[PDB]
C-alpha cells in the first residue's frame, strides 16, 4: 500500500528528494542520490519475495494478465471481478513442465496450506 | 608348433579323447597384442569335435593337452594356424595367434 | 589407421597409508615386508578376465585415473614405470608382462599368500607366492619419491592386507632383516586403506569433489637443522651463561618430586628416584658442564636463528627469589626447587614461535645424531635393533612429544625473558616447499560443453566442505585447463578463502566462507549479470552493488565451473533434485532463477582438468614457439625447425620444452639373432636415421636428443638423464643364477653436453635404430658416441628432443639419410618401406608436452569396501559389482 501510494503521487517524490538532500542520508550504509536508492523501493525490493511466496506458480499467469489491467489504469476495486470474470486462468501442472517442478516446491511448503 | 602355458590348473586327469566335443570359452589375440575374437563377448561356449578338423591345427593339438577345467594359453605359429594366406580382413598373413582357452566341459 | 574400440573393465587400486623411502641421512629403515591373502576371485565376472595384481608403487607419478589410459586401459600395478606388480604368472612394469617361474605357477587364486619385499638398499623388489620364491626380481630402479604397497583389482575380488603385528600375522616369517609394514605408520596418522589420488569420493548428500592431496616427499624424513658450530660466543651470552644453565639442570626433576620418583641420598639420577634437586655439583662433572654448554648451545641456536638480547629494566636477580615449597622438600642437603626458581614472568608470541623452532632444532639435531649412529624409525621401539618411534623430523612428530619438547625450552626462554634480555625475532622470508609443479595444485571441474547456457536464468550450489582455496562460478566453454580460474577472461568465479571476485584478475568482494557454507551461484542472461549468495544471503561488493559481475556478453555461452586446491573438498549440487538444494528458496526461487540441471534425467556429465602430461601438437598460433616445415633442397633434407618467437623480448618464456614427432617407429616382432648407395644393401637394410641440428647460440648442454616410448608423461622442468625412468627386470633360476636382465625405460636419450672452445658451429646429433636387432646408436658430429641402447621386440619409439631455449633459433629436426641407411619416413609409413628419398608428409609434425588436459569424469565409479577384518585377519578389500567401459584406442600413440 505504501508503495502504490508512492508511485501514485508526484510532488511526494520531490519532497522525498528534498528530505534526502537537506538531511544528507547516506541511503547505502542503511541498506547494506537517485530514486534507485530510495528506502521505499529498497524496502519493497527486500520484502517482495515474501509477498510472491503466497502466490503459487499456477497464479503466475493470472498476474501476467492483471499486468494489463493496471496498465490501462483500471479501477482497483473492479480488478477483483476482472479476476473472477477472468477465472479460467490457472493452468495445468502436468501440461506445463516447468510448473511440474515449481508447483512441487510450493506444494511442499508447510506454511503453504492448500486448505 | 603350439606352445601350451598353464594359467590355472584343471584336473590333469581327463583329457579330450578323439570324438568328444569340447566346450571351450576363449579369447584370441595377434601376437602383437590385439584382439580378434572372444567367445565370451558372444556369450556362448564354442563346441568342436576333436578329430574332424573343423578348427585350425594348433588349436587341435593344443586343446588336447589341456584337461577338464584347465585354463591355458596357446601360441599357434602360422604353420599350425592359418598361415601365409590369412583370414582376409581378420588376420594378416604370416601371423602367430595367442589363445586364452578354458576347457569347460567335455561333450 | 582406424580408431579401435573395445569393452574394458574398470580397474582401481588400494594402498595402506604406509610410505617408505630412501635418501641421504633419511630417518627410515630400508627393508620392508608385506603380504596379501587372496580370499575370493571370480575369474571371469565380465568377458574380460578379472584383474588382480599386487606390488609396490611410487608416490611421484603412480596415479591411475579411472577409465582410459595407456594401452587398452585398465591401468593397475605395473602399467607405468612408477609401479612394480605381480599377478602370479607375470611380473608387470612399464605395461609389459614378463613371465616368472614359481613352483606351481598360476594366476592369483583363492587361498593364496603373496609376500612382497623391498630392499631399497640395492634397490630391489622380491616376491614369494605361498611361501615359494618367485624367480624374478625388479632391480636398479628410481629411488626418488616414496614407496607404498598397492593392490590393483577389477571387480570380483576379495583380498586381505597383512601388515604384521596387529594388522595381520603374515602366515610366513619375513625373510631375515625385514621390517613388517605396520612399523612405518607415522606418529600422527592411523593405519588405514585408501585409494591413490582421487578427484571424487562419495558423500552424505552426494558426490564430493576432491582437490589434489599433499604426499610426503622423501626429503621430509631427513632432519635438516641449522648448523651450530660456526658461532663465536658473544659477551652478553657468556654473561648470562650460568642462570640459563642453572635453571635447566634439574628442571625435568621438578615434576616428580614428592611422588614415587622422589630422590634419596643413597642413589642419584636415573634410579627411579631421579630428582636430586640439590645442585649439579653433586651431579657428575662431565654431564654438568655439558648441561652448562647445552644452555649455551640453545643460545647458540638462538644466535644462528637470528635472536639477539638486550637489557633494559630492573635486574630480575633482585626481584626474584627461591621458594622452599612444602612440596619438593628433601633430606639431602636441604630442599629447594629442582631448577632455578622464577617469579611472575610472561612471554610474547614472538617467543612462542621462537621456542617452537628452537625445539625443532633440538629434535632435528638429536635425530640426525641418532641416524648417524645407525638408528631408524619404527612405530614400535626396538633398542637392541636400534630403532625408535621418535626418529622423525619435528614436523612429523606427534603433538604430545612436540609439547613435551617445547615445555623445556619454553621454561628456558621464560627464564631468559625474566632477566629482561630481549628475544629478537629474525627477519621473515616467505618460502614455498614445492614450486616446480605449479600444475599439481588445482583441479578444475566444469560441466560438459553440451550444457552451455546462452539464455534464461540459472542457479547451482556449491558446498565448501573445507574452507580453503576453492573457486566457484561460471566459465566460457573454451576454458583453458592450465590457468587459474578468473586469471584470464574465460571465467567469472568467486574465491572464498578470502572473499574475492575473479575475472581477468582479482577484486575484493564478499565475506570468506567457513566449513559447511553453501555458495549459490546464479546467472541472469537477460540482464547479463552474475550473483553469488553465501548461505542464502546475497554477497555485496563494497560499492553496494548486488551483482558480482554485470554487462557480461552472452557470447558462446556459460558453464558451471569449480576449482579445488590442494587438500580441498567440495560438493557441487547442480540441482537435478530441487529438494537437495538447501538455500534455493531463500534466494533464487522467487527471483525467477531455475536450477541448472532441472530435467537432466541423467546427472550432468562433468570434465576435470587431468594433470597427466600428454603430447599435443604445437598450436599454429602460439605466443612463443613456432615450427617451420622447411622442405628439402639438394644439400638439405626435409626439416621441421623450431624457433622461439619472443626471445629477448620482455614476455619471453624460457622453460624446458619436451618436443616429439607425431609418429613412432616400431621394432620388428622377431629379431634376426635367433654418398651414392649400394642398391642391394639399402633395399635390404633395417637401419634408419634422423638428426637434430642444434643451432649456434643454443647451448648444447641444454639439449637432449633421442627417442621416447609412447608412455613418457614427465613434464619435469629440471631435466637430466638421471631423472629418466628405469628398471631392470632380472629372471633367474632356482639357485638365483641369472637367465635374463632386461633393462626398461621410457626415454632413450643423449645429452648434447657429452659431445661438447667457442660455440659458433651447430651440433648435428644423429640417431640410428636397427629395427631388426633392437639396437640404438648416436653420432655426435660424425663421430660415433659410446651410448648404445637395446630394446626388446615390437617397441614403439617416437623421435624426441628436450630443449631449454637459449636462442631464438633453438633446434631443427632433420629427416635425412646416411649412406646405406634409410630415412625415418621409410620406417614410419608402410608405403615408403623401400623408398630411399627422405620425405616429410603432413602427418609428421612436432608435438609438445602439455601439463594438463581436460578429461571426462566417469558416470559410475567402482564401489570398494575396506574394513579391518580383525587383529589376525588384517585389512580386507572387496569389490564385487562390475563396471565396464567402451574404450577407444589411438593405435599410433598406444593410448585409450
Amino acid at each position: 500500500e505504501i508503495f502504490i501510494y508512492w508511485s501514485k503521487s508526484h510532488n511526494f517524490k520531490r519532497e522525498e528528494q528534498n528530505f534526502v538532500v537537506q538531511n544528507e542520508i547516506n541511503n547505502m550504509s542503511f541498506l547494506t542520490y537517485s530514486v534507485q536508492t530510495s528506502l521505499i523501493v529498497a524496502t519493497l525490493k527486500k520484502m517482495l519475495p515474501i509477498g510472491l511466496n503466497m502466490c503459487a506458480p499456477t497464479d503466475q499467469d493470472l498476474i501476467m494478465l492483471a499486468k494489463t489491467r493496471y496498465a490501462l489504469k483500471d479501477t482497483d476495486e473492479e480488478v477483483r471481478e476482472f479476476l473472477q470474470n477472468n477465472l479460467h486462468l490457472q493452468g495445468k501442472v502436468e501440461g506445463s513442465p516447468s510448473l511440474r517442478w515449481q508447483m512441487a516446491l510450493y506444494r511442499g511448503l508447510p506454511g503453504r496450506e492448500e486448505d | 608348433g603350439v606352445e601350451i602355458e598353464t594359467i590355472s590348473p584343471g584336473d590333469g586327469r581327463t583329457f579330450p579323447k578323439k570324438g568328444q566335443t569340447c566346450v571351450v570359452h576363449y579369447t584370441g589375440m595377434l601376437q602383437n597384442g590385439k584382439k580378434f575374437d572372444s567367445s565370451r563377448d558372444r556369450n556362448k561356449p564354442f563346441k568342436f569335435r576333436i578329430g574332424k578338423q573343423e578348427v585350425i591345427k594348433g588349436f587341435e593339438e593344443g586343446a588336447a593337452q589341456m584337461s577338464l577345467g584347465q585354463r591355458a594359453k596357446l601360441t599357434c605359429t602360422p604353420d599350425v594356424a592359418y598361415g601365409a594366406t590369412g583370414h582376409p580382413g581378420v588376420i594378416p598373413p604370416n601371423a602367430t595367434l595367442i589363445f586364452d582357452v578354458e576347457l569347460l566341459n567335455l561333450e | 589407421l582406424l580408431l579401435q574400440t573395445n569393452l574394458i573393465n574398470y580397474v582401481t587400486s588400494i594402498r595402506p597409508n604406509i610410505f617408505v623411502g630412501r635418501a641421504e641421512g633419511s630417518t627410515q629403515y630400508g627393508k620392508w615386508y608385506f603380504e596379501v591373502m587372496v580370499d575370493e576371485v571370480v575369474p571371469f565376472l565380465t568377458a574380460q578376465a578379472t584383474h588382480l595384481r599386487v606390488g609396490w608403487a611410487l608416490t611421484e607419478g603412480y596415479s591411475p585415473y579411472p577409465g582410459g589410459g595407456e594401452g587398452w586401459g585398465g591401468n593397475g600395478v605395473g602399467d607405468d614405470l612408477y609401479s612394480y606388480g605381480f599377478d602370479g604368472l607375470h611380473l608387470w612394469t612399464g605395461h609389459v608382462a614378463r613371465p616368472v617361474t614359481s613352483p606351481g605357477q598360476h594366476l592369483l587364486a583363492p587361498e593364496d599368500v603373496v609376500s612382497c619385499c623391498l630392499d631399497l638398499s640395492v634397490p630391489s623388489i622380491s616376491f614369494r607366492i605361498n611361501g615359494c620364491p618367485v624367480q624374478g626380481v625388479f632391480e636398479a630402479f628410481n629411488l626418488d619419491g616414496l614407496f607404498f604397497p598397492v593392490v590393483s583389482f577389477s571387480a570380483g575380488v576379495k583380498v586381505r592386507f597383512l601388515l604384521g603385528g596387529r594388522h595381520g600375522e603374515f602366515k610366513f616369517l619375513p625373510p631375515p632383516g625385514y621390517a613388517p609394514c605396520h612399523e612405518a605408520v607415522l606418529p600422527r596418522e592411523r593405519l588405514r586403506l585408501e585409494p591413490i589420488k582421487e578427484y571424487r569420493r562419495e558423500g552424505p548428500r552426494g558426490p564430493h569433489l576432491v582437490g589434489p592431496s599433499r604426499c610426503l616427499s622423501h626429503t621430509d624424513f631427513v632432519p635438516c637443522p641449522v648448523d651450530t658450530v660456526q658461532i663465536v660466543l658473544p659477551p652478553h651470552l657468556e654473561r648470562i651463561r650460568e642462570k640459563l644453565a642453572e635453571n635447566i639442570h634439574e628442571l625435568w626433576a621438578l615434576t616428580r618430586i614428592e611422588q614415587g620418583w622422589t630422590y634419596g641420598p643413597v642413589r642419584d639420577d636415573n634410579k627411579r628416584l631421579h630428582p636430586c634437586l640439590v645442585n649439579f655439583h653433586s651431579l657428575p662433572e662431565p654431564e654438568r658442564n655439558y648441561n652448562l654448554q647445552m644452555s649455551g648451545e640453545t643460545l647458540k641456536t638462538l644466535l644462528a636463528l637470528g635472536c639477539h638480547v638486550g637489557m633494559a629494566d630492573e635486574k630480575a636477580e633482585d626481584n626474584l627469589k627461591k621458594t622452599k615449597l612444602p612440596k619438593t622438600y628433601m633430606m639431602s642437603n636441604g630442599y629447594k626447587p629442582a631448577p632455578l626458581d622464577l617469579s611472575h614472568v610472561r612471554l610474547t608470541p614472538a617467543q612462542t614461535t621462537l621456542v617452537d623452532r628452537l625445539a625443532e632444532n633440538g629434535h632435528n639435531v638429536w635425530a640426525r645424531d641418532r641416524v648417524a649412529q645407525g638408528w631408524s624409525y619404527s612405530a614400535v621401539q626396538d633398542i637392541p635393533a636400534r630403532r625408535n618411534p621418535r626418529l622423525v623430523p619435528y614436523r612429523l612428530l606427534d603433538e604430545a612429544t612436540k609439547r613435551s619438547n617445547r615445555d623445556s625450552l619454553c621454561q628456558a626462554v621464560r627464564t631468559l625473558l625474566g632477566y629482561g634480555y630481549n628475544i629478537e625475532p629474525p627477519d621473515q622470508e616467505p618460502s614455498q616447499v614445492e614450486n616446480q609443479s605449479r600444475w599439481d595444485r588445482v583441479r578444475i571441474f566444469r560441466a560438459e560443453k553440451s550444457y552451455t547456457v546462452q539464455s534464461g536464468r540459472w542457479y547451482f550450489e556449491f558446498e565448501a566442505v573445507t574452507t580453503g582455496e576453492m573457486r566457484v562460478g561460471w566459465a566460457r566453454p573454451e576454458l583453458r585447463p592450465d590457468v587459474e580460474l578468473g586469471a584470464d577472461e574465460l571465467a567469472y568465479v568467486f574465491n572464498g578463502h578470502r572473499g574475492q571476485r575473479w575475472h581477468l584478475g582479482s577484486e575484493p568482494f564478499g565475506r570468506p566462507w567457513q566449513s559447511g557454507d553453501v555458495v549459490g551461484c546464479m546467472i541472469d542472461l537477460t540482464e547479463n549479470t552474475i550473483i553469488f549468495t553465501l548461505n542464502g544471503e546475497v554477497l555485496m561488493s563494497d560499492s553496494g552493488s548486488e551483482t558480482a559481475f554485470r554487462e557480461i556478453e552472452i557470447g558462446d555461452g556459460f558453464l558451471p565451473v569449480c576449482s579445488l586446491g590442494p587438500g580441498q573438498v567440495g560438493h557441487l549440487n547442480l540441482g537435478q533434485d530441487v529438494s537437495s538444494l538447501r538455500f534455493f528458496a531463500i534466494c533464487g526461487l522467487q527471483e525467477g532463477f531455475e536450477p541448472f540441471a532441472i530435467n537432466m534425467q541423467r546427472p550432468v556429465t562433468t570434465w576435470f582438468s587431468k594433470s597427466l602430461p600428454q603430447f599435443e601438437p604445437v598450436p599454429p598460433e602460439h605466443p612463443h614457439y613456432e615450427v617451420a616445415r622447411m622442405d628439402g633442397t639438394v644439400d638439405t633434407p626435409p626439416c621441421l625447425r623450431l624457433a622461439h618467437r619472443t626471445w629477448g623480448s620482455q614476455n619471453s618464456l624460457v622453460e624446458m620444452l619436451f618436443l616429439r614427432l607425431s609418429l613412432p617407429v616400431q621394432f620388428h616382432q622377431h629379431f634376426r639373432c635367433t654418398n651414392r648407395d649400394d642398391p642391394e644393401i639399402i633395399l635390404n637394410t633395417t637401419t634408419y636415421y634422423y638428426s637434430v641440428r642444434v643451432f649456434a647460440g643454443q647451448e648444447p648442454s641444454c639439449v637432449w636428443v633421442g627417442w621416447v616410448t609412447p608412455d613418457y608423461h614427465q613434464h619435469d622442468m629440471n631435466f637430466d638423464l638421471s631423472k629418466v625412468r628405469a628398471v631392470t627386470v632380472t629372471m633367474g633360476d632356482e639357485q638365483g643364477n641369472v637367465h635374463s636382465s632386461l633393462k626398461c625405460s621410457n626415454c632413450y636419450m643423449v645429452w648434447g653436453g657429452d659431445f661438447v672452445r667457442i660455440s659458433h658451429t651447430d651440433l648435428v646429433i644423429g640417431c640410428l635404430v636397427d629395427l631388426a636387432t633392437g639396437l640404438m646408436t648416436f653420432t655426435a658430429n660424425g663421430k660415433e658416441s659410446n651410448t648404445f641402447f637395446q630394446v626388446e621386440p615390437n617397441t614403439k619409439l617416437f623421435p624426441a628432443v628436450f630443449v631449454l631455449p637459449t636462442h631464438q633459433n633453438v633446434i631443427q629436426f632433420e629427416l635425412g639419410k646416411q649412406k646405406n641407411i634409410m630415412p625415418l619416413s621409410a620406417a614410419m609409413f608402410l608405403s615408403e618401406r623401400k623408398n630411399p628419398a627422405p620425405q616429410c608428409p603432413p602427418r609428421l609434425e612436432v608435438q609438445m608436452l602439455m601439463p594438463v588436459s581436460w578429461s571426462r569424469m566417469p558416470n559410475h565409479f567402482l564401489q570398494v569396501e575396506t574394513r579391518r577384518a580383525g587383529e589376525r585377519l588384517g585389512w580386507a578389500v572387496q569389490c564385487q559389482d562390475p563396471l565396464t567401459m567402451m574404450a577407444l584406442h589411438i593405435p599410433e600413440e598406444n593410448r585409450c
